[PDB]
């Protein structure tokens, strides 16, 4: 059945229990931006540090 | 600190840009200034270059801790720059070096033990150690008999109780001054031996004078010296093995 | 570790089953019959049980 | 005396060649570790083939 | 709330401009510089 | 196929299922510091400042 109308839905579904893993690559973990940060002091280009 | 229109008071500095910013305006006086992190072609040293090798070959014979070594090569590298003492063997200086930082250490070896690791007789390491200690101007510390007692009675695998039985003996005895004039490794291989003696790990005065490096008859009188008190010497925690009157006479 | 106190798909309470599971294969149940005597009906609450593994019971091996 | 050799753990040259589970877990050890690593400045260590 | 835009200040966005200077790097819709003509960067996080 | 939000290799996933404890885990992370004598003044110390 529709979750938000409570129709039900044309087709049939396959469902059924399976096995799933949780991967080690999070999005906490990739984020990052740069705006105006320090630089190096010989060549005056963006430094992270 | 300064400011266009006041004198700065204080200048903060900043993680983000990295930036030096003045509070009583917000102004960024700083603009990105500050850092965010906030041989055969040998000739000077090639026989004090050698010579660190040769402490490092010597030094850690013994398993001393690098920390240790360390000072050791600053203690050096120190006598090297005065160059007072600088017409005197290298290897001389290294094993005095290492004397010295032993008891920087608060653990100090003994000049047999360091004569084990080097070439140069013990009155010769302790006249260059009083020409260190004249050349670097620093004082010591004095030995005490319990620095010992453990790795010996470790070398004789003995149990913790009776080598710490052997420490308040000896403890009790040098502040009862029961053997003046003595050297503290000679009166504490004695109380080991009264300690081993008062345990079923009895072991003979040659094979602990072995140890020690002191002569059987040293302990032999030191034994003397100590064995009138033997009874009343031992830590009131303690289990005998053997009567205090059934201890051994030499 | 430890058994969930909650089924994760319905909601119902499971955490209070576990030793009564195990009391009831310990005598002579099926894994099959064990579940029907404790009242999981849907194979989603049966499978809560059925592929639980304890491993609380080997971290207190270790001298605290 | 010459010198000092590393030592693959659970050899018949460690200390924990041939305990029991019980005498395993006293000394903070897992009885489910393979073994067959060094242990060099506190890393573990393993050779490949 | 991190990456800015400078944005020059006309007669026909002042108060919508100082609005957003009244909350500084705590509200995020807000601002973290004001640059005059001098070339004087001031900073709004210390600000008094 | 339910709204969109699982095309193209996505999954969409029940969120008072996570609220009971559905792929919840922790994450550990250590430090060191070693105090050290460079040189024979410039010592370190752990200390307040
Ligand atoms: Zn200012
Ligand atoms: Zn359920």
């Amino acid at each position: 059945y529709n979750g938000f109308t409570g129709r039900k839905i044309t087709s049939q579904i396959f469902i059924g229990p399976t096995y799933y893993q949780r991967l080690k690559h999070m999005v906490d973990d990739k984020i990052h931006s740069r705006a105006r940060g320090p630089i190096q002091i010989l060549n005056r280009q963006p430094m992270e540090g | 600190v300064t400011c266009p229109n006041h004198p700065d008071a204080i200048l903060v500095e900043d993680y983000r840009a990295g930036d030096m910013i003045c509070p009583e305006c917000g102004l960024v006086v700083g603009d990105r200034v500050i850092d965010v992190g906030s041989r055969t072609m040998s000739s000077s040293d090639r026989a004090m270059m050698n010579a660190f090798k040769e402490i490092t070959t010597m030094a850690d014979r013994i398993n001393l801790p690098r920390n240790i070594v360390d000072r050791t090569n600053n203690l050096f590298k120190q006598v090297y720059e005065q160059k007072s003492l600088k017409g005197r063997a290298n290897d001389a200086i290294a094993s005095a070096c290492l004397y010295i930082a032993c008891r920087q250490e608060g653990v100090p070896r003994t000049f047999k033990e360091i004569c084990a690791v080097s070439r140069i007789s013990k009155k010769e390491i302790g006249r260059c150690f009083k020409l260190i200690l004249k050349a670097l101007e620093t004082s010591v510390d004095l030995i005490t008999t319990g620095d010992f007692m453990s790795r010996f009675c470790s070398n004789l695998c003995l149990p913790k109780q009776v080598q710490m039985a052997a420490t308040h003996i000896a403890r009790k005895a040098v502040e009862l001054d029961l053997v003046p004039g003595r050297s503290p490794i000679s009166v504490a291989a004695a109380a080991i031996y009264m300690a081993s003696q008062a345990s079923a790990e009895k072991r003979t005065q040659k094979e602990i004078g072995d140890i020690a490096g002191v002569a059987d008859v040293t302990i032999r009188q030191s034994y003397r010296l100590i064995y009138p008190r033997a009874p009343d010497l031992f830590p009131t925690d303690f289990k005998f093995d053997t009567p205090v009157d059934k201890l051994p006479q030499l | 570790m430890i058994i969930p106190v909650r089924c994760f798909t319905c909601g119902k309470i499971v955490g209070n089953k576990w030793e009564a599971y195990l009391g009831l294969l310990q005598a002579e149940y099926t894994e099959g019959d064990a579940l029907d005597a404790l009242g999981l009906k849907r194979y989603c609450c049966r499978r809560m049980l059925l592929a639980h593994v304890d491993l609380i019971e080997k971290l207190l091996n270790y001298a605290p | 005396f010459i010198g000092k050799i590393p030592i693959m753990l659970r050899s018949t040259y460690c200390l924990l060649n041939g305990l029991t589970d019980r005498d395993l877990c006293e000394l903070n050890e897992c009885p489910l570790d393979p073994g067959g690593y060094f242990i060099i400045n506190g890393s573990e260590k393993v050779l490949i083939a | 709330a991190n990456m800015t835009f400078a944005e020059i200040v006309t007669p026909f966005n002042i108060d919508r401009l100082q609005e957003l200077v009244r909350r500084g790097n705590s509200q995020y819709p807000g601002a973290k510089y004001i640059i005059r003509d001098n070339g004087d960067r001031i900073d709004l996080r210390f600000h008094p | 196929s339910y709204t969109g939000y699982n095309q193209e290799d996505s999954v969409i996933m029940n969120r008072s299922a996570v609220d009971r404890g559905f792929f919840r885990s922790v994450f550990y992370r250590s430090y060191k510091e070693q105090e050290s004598k460079k040189g024979f003044d410039q010592e370190e110390v752990f200390e307040k400042p």
